[PDB]
RNA sequence: GAACAAUAGUAAGCACAAUCAUAGCACAUAAAAACGUUAGGUCAAGGUGUAGCUUAUGGGUUGGAAAGAAAUGGGCUACA
């Protein structure tokens, strides 16, 4: 039986999100990608120096909002600044969440020569698709 | 080797292996007990091993009507934190 | 850390082949040559058998980034075609959907 | 963008004959030469002090192995 | 083959700035070596792995100091704590052996 | 004679982006750039918003604490243009030894600017117009 | 102390302008969209998700800030920087008499901190040699010098410079082929006699 | 009703250097998806129209890279997994323009391109004779 | 826990089906195939609970890892 990015089924009490409740063999025909970028193109390069930084910043990005993200982040890459689209639940305090915001928007910069911004939105609770 | 880290509840799933094949029909029951612990418990973001106290996390923003910079915890409040912890 | 000592040992190997990639290009022109005299071709093979063994890049191994896995590694990515494949079906790398057809 | 190249020009380049002159003209080492700055001339991942180092390169060690081409039985200088 | 015909490829490979004088394939082997970047010198292979260490004592630091926070570093401290209050710790160097 | 040929415009790199900029002008029901757009982090007072930008440049000056303090940790560089701005800066004195050396460095990086003229004076170095103006 | 504001939607106005509220490229934040729109598989007895918390509408790229409007009122600025075509230039039979040299260079975009494609260092030149005065011996001496690269059929002779790092030094080794081939296409040396 | 007043302040030049012209620029827009494609074709040939450029636009054939990786971890070849990468390719093909009515239409159109698409550019350059073949005896 | 000229069966949901891909349909192919069985394979992709090493079961250099008495599985070449 198929398990990667398969989450199984219980008893019919389990909240699971849109991105959860279909298999991989949907991508692309009901749900679309994670991130975007042009290394996985035809006559393009450079993708695993993107692969290793989109692996790094899903690390750093959960690590960083422990417990109140929601679900796994966006990663536009376009034109030389990366956007990274991430959505968190209303767990902190507004002026907690500036300081974050800004020092990543700042130490993500420095540390990859390339200029990110970074937007939240804010949840109330993680949203369930299917059954709960 | 970071990249070699996994998440807290993958971690927990292989460490209880409540989903065991050989708990399935009942070859268990021998250790009859789990117990799986939050680690995100009791911890305060803006705090870490070094002690730094930040003006957004750890402390308030403003004090005395005045901006708060970067601080540090001294050595004995560091530790009376530590044995609170 | 790394990954692992065999990476750690092969991180090492590629910074001496880069080290050394003036020095063996210089001297490999006196040997695959044939104009010059075989006479300082002998000498030229002593010259570069003398160079530190890891500074050839024929040591280097291409593995895996994230679990230094020495076969099974797409060089396009430079990942094992397990955390290829861990990735994509979580949809992290764009373009990469299952095959219909 | 960003990348000048030291203001260098294609004859910078494409043409480095000039820095072949301390050597033999007629014996093999103009043949071996000749390569060497061809090889040099279609390459555009290196600058021209690369390419100029390598010739040095060449030149100082044809310059401090003359007992072996005076051995060989070719008079080279 | 004609001594024209061979005279005009002589002064084609000489304006082109190619061979002109006749080598050998062996020979031209040198020449491709200098026409092309060695892979020793190629950046899809002397920057293959990134900065492991680089990458761990950042985060390292980062949950040292208080703005990240490592799962599996945290599980890894609680693993060891948990094992050391129940007696089986670390050996200290050059004890373990002879005592 | 029938051939006509016009003349270039040259611009700044900015030039043609302010004129885009022009067109769109500030909006009515729209919160500031800055600020997050989420109603969450939207503030709803001057003290809020004047709290919420504090924390921002808390965050981002607490960020460049750590970049100077771990320069060893940003001296990889991927970008080709080769961006100083984002480049780790260094607040110690290239020479020690010297004198003339240590006091130009320490003179732009306050406390050690009297240590440095002290230890000049130590070995009665001689100190000319120059270095004594922008020690002073 | 919990805060829960309203978004825009309530406070937009129907007439108000659509790229004030996005001017250039936005994550598509929902409190600023009042457009009620559903992304997703809808379930048997549910329906697509709304626009909050719906991560399928953040992942596509959105072009809001490129409406036909905004489209228009950008392009308007834009013709004080362009100029104008010269319309004796309408027909391609006039632009090879005039101007017979052909030059084609790459140029490349890619995402990401790097810039430099090894692809934009190759530089084509595409002359037709029935606007040159080469006479009928230089010609027929020029045909067998360049070989391949002249094509009998269409009468065109073809430079594809890659030597040069730069597309500058490139151009300029091209135009500088092109130069040594007409001249020494002229030049009938002793061995041309045999 | 609180419009800002004196918003425009350009710095516009115009240089004795004769202007470069361009006979065909080629825009080769490679992505993953074809509505992302289709509404920047719009985008394009709507910015283009307003300028006056003409432009042609037309589908080059997509191309499909496939590969295949073994489906369990120790062994099992028996099963495989087939991956697939679609790119799908959109032409533009502008005619006519100079080199600060390219360099707009280029500015205009590289500061609004997506994140998940890439663009080639091919332009050809209009040039009459360099100085040494006008009409030189060696 | 079932009798359709119907005798206790309703049933969210997961499966099947449908849909999607092989650029027009249909067909076909591909893909998918739930809960579980085989204490099935993988501590050696990677992290790991428990039990064991710490001047060693850890970390570095050099040289070797043959050979076929014999049995067998799968492919290529043919026996025209
Ligand atoms: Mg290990
Ligand atoms: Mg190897
Ligand atoms: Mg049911
Ligand atoms: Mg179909
Ligand atoms: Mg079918
Ligand atoms: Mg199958
Ligand atoms: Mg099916
Ligand atoms: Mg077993
Ligand atoms: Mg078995
Ligand atoms: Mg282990
Ligand atoms: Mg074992
Ligand atoms: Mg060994
Ligand atoms: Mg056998
Ligand atoms: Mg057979
Ligand atoms: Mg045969």
């Amino acid at each position: 039986k198929n398990r990667a990015a398969r989450v199984r089924v219980s008893k019919g009490d389990k909240p699971v999100t849109y991105e959860e409740a279909h298999a991989p063999h949907y991508i692309a025909h009901r749900k679309g990608w994670l991130s975007l970028h042009t290394g996985n193109l035809d006559g393009e390069d450079h993708a695993a120096e993107r692969t290793v930084e989109d692996v790094f910043l899903r690390k750093f990005m959960l690590g960083t909002f422990p417990g109140c993200l929601a679900d796994q982040l966006v990663l536009k890459r376009r034109a030389n600044q990366l956007e990274i689209c991430a959505l968190v639940l209303r767990q902190l305090p507004p002026h907690k969440f500036y300081f974050l915001v800004g020092y990543s928007e700042t130490l993500l910069s420095h540390f990859y020569k390339c200029p990110v911004h970074l937007h939240l939105q804010t949840v109330p609770s993680k949203v369930v698709y299917k059954y709960i | 080797s970071f990249f070699t880290k996994l998440t807290a509840d993958e971690l927990w799933k292989g460490a209880l292996a409540e989903s065991g094949a050989g708990a399935r029909k009942g070859r268990g029951k021998r250790t009859k007990k789990k117990r799986r612990k939050d680690l995100n418990r009791g911890q305060i973001i803006g705090e870490g091993r070094h002690g730094f106290l930040w003006p957004g996390l750890n402390i308030p923003l403003m004090r005395n009507g005045a901006v708060q910079t970067i601080a540090q915890r001294s050595k004995e409040d560091q530790e009376k934190v530590e044995a609170d912890m | 850390y790394y990954v692992d000592w065999k990476m750690l040992r092969d991180v090492k190997r590629r910074k001496m082949a880069y080290e050394y990639a003036d020095e063996r290009l210089r001297i490999n022109s006196l040997r695959k040559n044939t104009i010059l005299p075989k006479d300082l071709q002998e000498v030229a093979d002593e010259e570069i058998a003398s160079l530190p063994r890891d500074s050839c890049p024929v040591r280097i191994r291409n593995r895996c980034v994230m679990t230094s896995r020495p076969r099974g590694v797409k060089r396009r990515w430079r990942l094992s075609r397990i955390v290829f494949r861990h990735l994509a079906d979580h949809g992290q790398l764009s373009g990469v959907q299952r095959a219909m057809w | 963008a960003g990348f000048d190249d030291d203001g260098s020009e294609f004859h910078e380049h494409i043409f480095l004959d000039k820095y072949l002159q301390d050597f033999p003209k007629q014996g093999p080492i103009r043949h071996f030469m000749e390569l060497v700055t061809c090889g040099l001339s279609k390459n555009p991942y290196l600058s021209v002090k690369q390419k100029v180092e390598h010739i040095e390169w060449f030149r100082n060690y044809f310059n401090e192995k003359r007992v072996i081409l005076k051995e060989s039985g070719i008079q080279l200088n | 083959l004609s001594e024209y015909a061979v005279r005009m490829s002589r002064l084609s490979a000489r304006l082109f700035g190619e061979v002109a004088r006749p080598t050998d394939s062996k020979s031209m082997k040198v020449v491709k070596l200098f026409s092309e970047q060695p892979l020793a010198k190629r950046k899809e292979t002397y920057d293959w792995y990134p900065n492991h260490n680089t990458y761990f004592a950042l985060m390292g630091t980062l949950r040292f100091l208080g703005l990240y926070r490592d799962e599996h570093q945290d599980f890894r401290d609680e693993q060891l704590r948990l094992k050391k209050l129940r007696g089986k710790g670390k050996p200290r160097k050059g004890e373990g052996k002879r005592a | 004679e029938e051939v006509v040929i016009p003349k270039k415009k040259t611009w700044d790199k900015v030039a043609i982006l302010q004129a885009l900029a022009s067109t769109v002008h500030r909006d009515s029901t729209a919160a500031p750039y800055v600020f997050q757009d989420d109603p969450y982090l939207i503030p709803t007072s001057s003290v809020e918003s004047h709290s919420f930008l504090l924390a921002k440049k808390s965050g981002e000056n607490a960020a460049k604490f750590i970049i100077n303090s771990y320069p060893k940790y940003f001296q990889k560089d991927i970008a080709e243009p080769h961006i100083p701005c984002l480049m780790p800066e260094y607040f110690e004195p290239q020479i020690e030894d010297v004198s003339e050396a240590a006091l130009q460095e320490r003179i732009k990086l306050x406390x050690x600017x009297x240590x440095x003229x002290x230890x000049x004076x130590x070995x009665x170095x001689x100190x000319x117009x120059x270095x004594x103006x922008x020690x002073x | 102390r919990r805060k829960a504001l309203p978004p825009r939607t309530e406070k937009m106005a129907v007439d108000q302008d659509w790229p004030s509220v996005y001017p250039v490229a936005a994550p598509f934040k929902p409190s600023a969209v009042p457009l009620p729109v559903r992304m997703g598989y809808p379930v048997k007895r549910g329906v697509p998700m709304a626009k909050e918390g719906n991560l399928e509408l953040l992942k596509i790229p959105n072009f809001l800030h490129l409406t036909p409007v905004a489209i228009k009122r950008h392009c308007e600025a834009l013709k004080d920087f362009c100029t104008e075509w010269p319309a004796a230039l309408d027909s391609d039979e006039k632009c090879e008499k005039h101007f017979p040299i052909e030059i084609d260079t790459a140029d490349y975009v890619s995402a990401g901190p790097s810039i430099r494609n090894p692809k934009a260092r190759v530089v084509t030149l595409r002359v037709k040699l029935s606007s040159l005065n080469l006479d009928d011996h230089a010609k027929k001496k020029l045909i067998k010098l360049v070989g391949d690269r002249y094509c009998k059929s269409t009468d065109v002779l073809t430079i594809k410079t890659d030597r040069c790092p730069l597309k500058r030094q490139n151009y300029d080794y091209a135009v500088y082929l092109l130069t040594v081939l007409y001249h020494e296409s002229w030049k009938t040396e002793e061995w041309e006699k045999k | 009703v609180d419009v800002p007043k004196d918003m425009t302040k350009p710095e516009i030049t115009i240089s004795d250097e004769p202007d470069t012209l361009y006979k065909r620029l080629s825009v080769l827009v490679k992505g993953h998806d074809k509505a992302v494609l289709d509404s920047y074709e719009y985008f394009a040939v709507l910015a283009a129209k307003e300028l006056g450029i003409s432009i042609k636009v037309h589908e080059p054939p997509r191309k499909i890279e496939r590969f295949t990786l073994l489906k369990s971890v120790h062994i099992f070849k028996k099963h495989r997994v087939q991956y697939e990468m679609r790119t799908l390719y959109r032409c533009l093909e502008l005619e006519h323009l100079t080199g600060s009515t390219a360099d707009v239409y280029l500015e205009y159109i590289q500061r609004n391109l997506p994140e998940g698409v890439a663009m080639e550019v091919t332009k050809t350059k209009l040039e009459q004779l360099p100085e040494h073949i006008r009409k030189p005896i060696w």
